[PDB]
């Protein structure tokens, strides 16, 4: 490998000599203590390697050994349940090694050499094998863990490894011209990899609750965005994704916030049930966790990390969704290495180049179809924390540009005891048109007609709110008081949802679709009422108001009946009853 | 004794020094003049042609000829012991009471190494200070990090000495485990002048605090480097004694805009590209190494907890400075100009104040049961009364509401007893009685925020300050 | 009151006595230490 | 209650420092009546070694004219010169090849470079 | 409230686009000093 | 280097009813007066010089105009210092620079007074130091800065700016000196930011270190309302120590009268954003009586003319009794408006008039008219009932 | 420059008020242009012919189509030729400095061309001190009878007092004459608006033995008044002028009248006396009350004039 020594040291920066031959952005080791730098210049026999930890304590002369290769991170069995820093170093076995403070230097590897896994091998010798192939499969909480080829490997396979117990590092099959295979592969974090083709997104992402579902949906393999004020509710919305999507795997990326945030985002996980099994949640996800104080390139690579992760996982088949805490803390980190390297700011300090690499971080996520055949997904939600909630900030208006959906969060609603606190204005989705003719197809073939009756009758109760304020809700018309009321009862009976609910943190489709059919049913017979002469005040205590209202909390499978059993009393009590 | 001789260029607070391979990225260094006067200096930049030294003070004297440098020390270090308690230090290490050095159990590089995440726990317990408007209102959680957001001409000094002199813990109230733990105040005071050090002196020994508290002071006039070192000494000696004693630290962190002011100047000199408004690009993560070194670990007693005190420059939230601060706390304690000049002490308004850890400290086991409900009501009274006392001045008194009559009677009354305490210690409970007699004087059934049987035990009673809250 | 000054004054006098003459009786050895450790 | 004392914690604090200081100055002053001795010529050779050695390709080096005939020998051998000088009072000096650079080792120097790491072994020893 | 908005707008820009001239001038005399301070000797 | 530092408790008696008693600077303490180009920074300074009770003046005019700088040059030797009849030219002492002089001068003439200031303390006297205008010795460091090619801080300063205000600043101080004997040396500096933006870095670190502030307003010095001095923007630390002094040497309740002052005046400013917001007659009665009183403080209290031969200077008494004054008639207002009077009644009252003529009285026929004044008070309201 | 040319051609001293000297010679001009384009020349040629006095002028003119770093050396000469008549023949010289904005320029151009730090806007850093060197050669000396008066012109960019060249200039100066543009676009000649403008010489100036003895507190009433009336308009832009009182509906009459009466003017010649006596006219419209800082006495001599009287 190329070997130099140091000739200058001053701040992160450090200049070798006789380094001739290294290649650009590799990861290199500075000093007797192994820091680990990345090279960012090239001139003559010098590279400038940029140290990711303090630099205290060097001297001149001291040795500079280049690994060759750029930052990367280690794919295969062992990644599920773990706890990762930014540069997929496992926190436990640190903690184990170190104590309590992680000192400079400190080498751990990603995935535990030591465990044996129970090898199941699928090829047969003789067979030709291409990138992207599966070549077996391991056991891992439930899930059958795939080893694949990596996806430049191709050739003939030679010798593979009977069923047994094998550790990771031991390999599996060795092709004919010698290259070995083993259950681990490695990849460059800041190349995408390779797939068939990007299927475009058809099918919806079922989060769990109604109003992301109905209002403003995302297609599976589809970006958000959604910001982070306090006291709204935002960790409880990522925590209820996590437990109750359609994604097979969770990634949770932690990319600089606070000390106890952190904390309390480690605590809480472990002690969740994933309600598929019963078992414990933290088998399917992987955290990845970074502080303020953690050096800058780990907080910098976090986002690489997890959505290479996550890229993995879905090669494997399976569908995944990849939390960011807040981009606003990585736009802060990539804003200070830029001020680093003395680059020219553009706007507001941050680098000109802010926008392309957003775009290609947010553009890895889609559909698609896997070098091995199979179908996969990777569905994004990121979190934006602007300064003082100006969206106007770049790094925000950056981000719309891109995303396919806008979760506008306000702490306006959660004091109201409004959860989730999700404003029906300013929120809006472009998947809605793309995924009628799934929402024709599945759930009803006047389902987006309904939605669109819901949406019209929020506008119009919207569109009166000066009245209510300036005179109040007794001295109205009839039918004024009848929209306003109408306005709340979906309020309260459709878009408010408890997540602490047995039965009534998750939604299907269905039942938000029969919910919306008996609003507009006891909506139309009301107007209808109205128009054969009835007092508002005598609809406000039918039977069928306080059933729309106990229409959650039933099971789902318990859901069909009450919706017949509440039309037909909406038929009967409108009738009966004047 | 390694020195070096043969300076080659010397301007401002740089001298280029040839032949100095040996000298390590960091290292202090002495520098001899030819009268044998002894300057301080650091070094910045070491290469194979020349090394870089900042000198600490004026280089009034040097000379290429005669000037000598020698090392102290490859990285700084802090010499540190149980037996500092009652000492005052000058910010680098060096005792100012005229008492003996202290002999050190240890020697430790003063920037700590960062926190494993997972050996992190969540803050359980809080920390009484004496001050209704804090202890009631936002209380502060053993192992948070809670600033205070002051102006130019508000008496944050006197805050900070009455809150470090009153500051205690209560394991009394723990129900389970009743049992003291020793309790330690570390004070960094960085950037003062004559008058303010001589004020935190006198408090300090007036009333015995000293003994129980660690002191590292920096003038004004002293080199900006040693205010630069200053917070991380503290934090050092913070996290020894927590971490290895068990004992329960209180860090308080004075002035942070004079340390933003003198990471400016070190960032000029050092011929770096300033980032945004004349701050250096590098100060989001210089901040989070020092605001970041507090909390609670798994398997150890101990605890460290910080008040950073920073004045706005123009009364500007939007200024980096507090922007930064309020990305990596959790909350600000809002001093008011207009509560300053209305003659009331503290002047903490509550209304823009805030505790984002204060529900996990606070409740049944851990304070009496009914404090975050009585805290919610108080703050949504008071918020209400202080607009009826705008719309009073053009409506008029008479064509007020009677909930309006009252609500202004509570507003007037909770400035008067709540807020203008004086300097006068109370305890939990006290506050807690005097926040009930206060509540008492809205109507029964106003009280929305409050649960019913918390309502019969606690409410009529009549004015408990004047009473002293028997 | 002066009384608990006076008796604190006291107190410490004699706990620094007793200081001073438990090193005294260890001067010697202490001396022998440095100069062995310092001389090469 | 606590400024009480306050008093008795500075007492014996004052009283540790004077105790450490009647060490201290002894300790030096047993350090000034050695190069009397005839031990000394024993102890100017490991020093002026151990600076040589610690300088690599030194030039000269500076003694006082009394240590001049001891170091003599050891000096031709080592291949540098001798300078007499009346300070470098029980100490030696050698210059680097440039000149630029100097390395010294002295007892009264000695003792103040590693009175940091001997505190704590005379506090152990004095009240152990 | 509109016209105060976008006169703190236009301030606003002002300030920034003035801060970025300076530190380009500074950051070009700067290259340029050194450059013959150590290009050239 | 002296013996010991203490802790400042007298007064600096500067002549200036505002500044001496909304705003005190004690005896060794610091000053920073700031303000544009117009609100009369130097003019106080004169004022200081001229009406103090300090021994011996330095007056140090960096950067001064020609003219300016000439006008003192004549007329101190004709004027009285106060303390023993002797010329004012006896106890002062005149470093000038002025623009065109050479700029390493202007640089060097601060280090100059401070320096015999500290010599005239060591002597054991009370010296007070004139700084005529910091912003322009902060020009001087810039422009050699920029002759040495350093790179900037900010705005073209150089990075040592603030250590070397903050050494500056820091020489003064009531100290011991090395005899034994009491001395102390006072410190008033005016700062001249570009465009009167006190967001401006001299300004900034100047804020951090002193112990009083003396903010200028432009809007008030357009108006050519003097001294103009921003009430709103300006604070002092030294009220706290100062006031067992004012306890027995002025008054046993002047505390109380100052905090009673200060809160009518936070009570007024509050009121002008709904005066400005609706204007001054949808108010109430109380209200309008309150910004009444706060004009009257504002115009017959705190303005103060330099140039009359009688309202230049003032003692401590006849700011105490004006504001007794004040604060009985507002007492008796009060009273009235609870008894049913209105506002624009009260307001033509007589007593106004020789309530706003208190201030041009002499100092010697005010401890009379000071009684009178208080009997005619007393005796209008309750005769009108 | 029109109203520089009116000053150039009515300034007078006036030997009567302060009891002492008689016909005072001529102010001697000095000119000095920067950067002047053809019209503004022919406008001051014609102008100085007209008046008779390129007799007693000395003219420096450095064309807009001429090198832009003369202008360097043309303010130095230009008042090192007055300096020169001033102290040494005890001449009264006046000086006029056309454009100092165009010679900032210039100095900008040479500081950047020689790679300088700017200070500020690309301006050189030592500007203060090149802008002192030239306003400081002008006052009267101890012992000798001639006198410098200078009156440099410069034109704000974007009218922004806070740029520049009129902040160091008048950190420099001992005062300015803002015109304002408001005033101008209502047809008001000379478009002088009072309050922004100042002068830190005139209590040197007036009072009694130099001119009439109620100056000082007229001009402080006045400015007062006006101040009011400002915050009147400021007022009645929100309120409506019907729920104004009378008290603010004389404030506002006021200021109209000052504006359409004190300060526009024309081309006329007014004399001291008749300047304060239109002063007076003015006050009188106020209730006597009002006028607190003039003394009584003062009132009851000249207070009571009516306006119309006054134009013939
Ligand atoms: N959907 C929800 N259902 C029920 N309770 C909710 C819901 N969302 C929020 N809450 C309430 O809010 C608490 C925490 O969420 P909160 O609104 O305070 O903000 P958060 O998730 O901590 O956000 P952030 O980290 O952005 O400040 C929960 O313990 C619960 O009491
Ligand atoms: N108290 C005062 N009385 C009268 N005039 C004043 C007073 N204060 C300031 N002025 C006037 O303000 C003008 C400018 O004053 P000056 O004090 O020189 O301002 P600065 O020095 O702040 O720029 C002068 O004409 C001066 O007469
Ligand atoms: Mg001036």
């Amino acid at each position: 490998m190329i070997q130099g020594v140091i000739q200058k040291i001053a701040g992160p920066a450090v200049i070798a000599k006789g380094m001739l031959g290294a290649r650009m952005y590799d990861i290199c080791k500075v000093g007797e203590e192994g820091l680990v730098g990345e090279i960012i210049r090239l001139d003559g026999d010098t590279a400038f390697v940029q140290v990711y930890e303090d630099t205290s304590g060097l001297k001149v002369g001291e040795p500079v050994v280049s690994t060759g290769l750029p930052l990367a991170v280690e794919l295969g069995p062992g990644m599920l349940n773990g706890i990762y820093d930014g540069i997929q170093r496992p926190l436990e076995r640190i903690r184990e090694k170190t104590g309590i403070y992680i000192t400079r230097g400190v080498v751990v590897h990603a995935l535990d050499r030591e465990k044996k896994w129970a090898w199941t091998p699928m090829v047969k010798p003789g067979d030709e094998v291409r990138g992207g192939m599966v070549l077996g499969t391991v056991p891992e909480f439930g899930f059958t863990h795939k080893i694949l080829v990596p996806p430049d490997v191709r050739g003939r396979v030679k010798e593979v490894k009977p069923a047994g117990e094998y550790t990771v590092e031991e390999p599996v099959v060795v092709l004919e011209d010698g290259t070995e295979l083993k259950m681990y592969h490695t990849w460059p974090v800041r190349r995408a990899r390779p797939v068939q083709r990007k299927l475009d997104p058809n099918t919806p992402f079922l989060t769990g609750m109604r109003i992301l579902d109905v209002l403003f949906p995302v297609a599976m393999g589809g970006t958000a965005a959604i910001p982070g004020p306090f006291g709204a509710g935002k960790s409880v919305t990522q925590q209820s994704l996590a437990k109750w999507s359609n994604a097979d795997v969770v990634v949770y990326v932690g990319c600089g916030e606070r000390g106890n945030e952190m904390t309390d985002v480690l605590v809480e996980f472990p002690e969740l049930t994933d309600p598929k099994t019963g078992g414990p949640l933290m088998h399917r996800t992987v955290l990845i966790a970074n502080t303020s104080n953690m050096p800058v390139a780990a907080r910098e690579a976090s986002i690489y990390v997890g959505v290479t992760i996550a890229e993995y996982f879905r090669d494997q088949g399976f569908s995944v969704a990849l939390m960011a805490d807040s981009t606003s803390r990585w736009a802060e980190a990539l804003r200070e290495i830029s001020s680093r390297l003395e680059e020219m700011p553009a706007e507001e300090g941050y680098p000109p180049y802010l926008a392309a690499r957003l775009a290609a971080f947010y553009e890895r996520a889609g559909k698609v179809i896997t070098l091995g055949g199979e179908e996969g997904a990777v569905t994004i939600v990121g979190a934006v924390s602007p300064p003082g909630g100006d969206m106007s900030e770049p790094v925000t208006q950056s981000t719309l540009r891109i995303v396919g959906a806008f979760w506008r969060l306000d702490a306006s609603l959660a004091f109201r005891r409004h959860f989730p606190a999700i404003n029906w204005n300013g929120s809006y989705s472009l998947f809605t048109s793309a995924l009628d003719p799934w929402y024709r197809e599945n759930v009803a073939e006047d389902y987006p007609e309904l939605r669109d009756a819901i949406s019209e009758l929020l506008q119009r109760e919207a569109g009166l709110q000066e009245i209510v304020q300036l005179v109040g809700p007794d001295a109205l018309q009839d039918a004024e008081r009848l929209v306003i009321e109408v306005g709340r009862i979906i309020r309260e009976d459709f878009l408010q949802q408890n997540a602490y609910h047995e039965v009534d943190a998750y939604c299907s489709m269905k039942k938000a679709y029969g919910i919306m059919k008996m609003i507009l049913a006891f909506y139309k017979e009301a107007e209808a009422a109205i128009k054969r002469g009835v007092s508002i005040d005598e609809i406000l205590q039918l039977p069928v108001l306080e059933r729309i209202g106990r229409a959650r909390y039933v099971s789902e499978e318990e859901f069909p009946a009450y919706f017949e059993e509440a039309m037909k009393e909406i038929q009967g009590a409108f009738k009966a009853l004047a | 004794k390694k020195e070096y001789t043969g300076i080659t260029y010397i301007s401002g607070p740089l001298l280029f020094v040839e032949n100095a391979k040996d000298l390590a990225y960091g290292a202090i260094v002495d520098i001899k003049d030819g009268t044998g006067r002894v300057r301080g200096g650091q070094v910045i930049e070491v290469s194979e042609e020349y090394a870089v030294i900042q000198v600490f003070e004026e280089t009034t004297g040097l000379d290429l000829a005669t000037t000598s440098v020698s090392l102290v020390e490859d990285v700084a270090r802090l010499g540190v012991s149980k037996e500092m308690l009652g000492r005052r230090f000058n910010g680098i290490g060096k005792p100012i009471d005229g008492l003996p050095p202290i002999t050190p159990e240890k020697r430790l590089p003063i920037t700590g190494l960062p926190l494993n995440p997972v050996a992190r726990r969540k803050p359980e317990q809080f920390i009484q200070t004496g001050i209704s408007t804090i202890d009631v209102m936002n209380t502060l959680v053993r192992g948070q990090k809670l600033p205070i957001f002051s102006g130019s001409g508000l008496p944050a000094n006197e805050i900070a000495a009455q809150i470090a002199r009153q500051a205690t813990v209560r394991p009394d109230l723990s129900g389970e485990g009743e049992k003291e733990e020793p309790f330690a105040v570390v004070f960094a005071a960085m950037g003062i002048t004559q008058r303010e050090l001589s004020y935190f002196i006198q408090e300090f020994e007036r009333t015995g605090a000293l003994s129980r508290s660690v002191l590292f002071l920096n003038k004004a006039d002293d080199p900006t480097i040693e205010r630069i070192l200053t917070p991380r000494m503290a934090l050092t000696v913070a996290e020894y004694l927590a971490f290895e004693h068990d004992y329960h630290v209180l860090v308080i962190l004075t002035d942070m805009t004079n340390y933003c002011e003198a990471l400016r100047e070190i960032g000029a000199a050092r011929e770096e590209i300033p980032g945004r408004r004349g701050y250096p690009g590098y100060m989001y993560t210089d901040l989070a190494t020092i605001y970041e070194r507090a909390g609670v670990v798994e398997g150890k007693k101990g605890s460290v907890t910080q008040i950073p005190i920073l004045s706005m420059p123009d009364d500007d939230r939007t200024h980096p400075i507090p922007d930064l601060t309020g990305y990596i706390t959790e909350g600000q304690i809002q001093l008011s100009r207009e509560l300053h000049r209305k003659g009331i002490y503290p002047p903490i308004d509550p209304l823009p104040s805030l505790s984002r850890l204060m529900n996990n400290g606070v409740g049944k086991g851990k304070t009496r049961e009914d404090h975050k409900q009585v805290s919610d009501q108080l703050y949504s009274a008071y918020a209400n009364g202080v607009d009826i006392r705008k719309l009073v001045a053009i409506i008029g008194e008479d064509a007020l509401t009677e909930n309006d009559r009252r609500y202004l009677q509570f507003a007037d009354a909770f400035e008067r007893f709540f807020i203008n305490q004086g300097q006068q210690n109370r305890s939990i409970e006290e506050s807690l009685q005097i926040a009930w007699a206060l509540l008492s004087m809205l109507p029964q059934g106003e009280l929305k925020r409050i649960s019913k049987d918390h309502i019969g035990k606690y409410y009529g009673q009549k004015l408990e300050e004047i009473w002293g809250a028997p | 009151t002066e009384a608990l000054l006076a008796r604190y004054r006291e107190r410490a006098e004699a706990e620094a006595k007793a200081v001073r003459e438990k090193a005294m009786a260890r001067l010697d050895e202490a001396v022998a230490l440095v100069l062995k450790e310092v001389l090469p | 209650e606590s400024a009480g004392e306050l008093l008795v914690a500075t007492a014996r604090t004052q009283a540790r420092g004077e105790v450490l200081e009647e060490v201290r100055r002894r300790v030096r002053e047993a350090l000034e009546a050695l190069p009397q001795k005839p031990e000394w010529p024993e102890v100017v050779r490991k020093l002026a070694l151990e600076a040589l050695e610690a300088l690599p390709g030194a030039k000269a080096l500076v003694a006082n004219p009394e240590d001049l005939p001891h170091l003599e020998a050891l000096a031709r051998e080592r291949g540098v010169e001798l300078q007499a000088e009346p300070a470098l009072r029980l100490g030696v000096r050698a210059v680097g090849a440039e000149g630029k650079t100097q390395v010294e080792n002295s007892l009264l120097a000695r003792l103040d470079r590693a009175w940091d790491a001997l505190s704590s072994k005379v506090a152990q020893a004095l009240w152990g | 409230i509109p016209g105060i908005r976008a006169q703190i707008r236009f301030i606003q820009q002002v300030l920034e686009q003035r801060e970025r001239e300076d530190t380009f001038r500074l950051k070009r005399i700067k290259g340029k000093i050194e450059a013959r301070e150590a290009e050239e000797e």
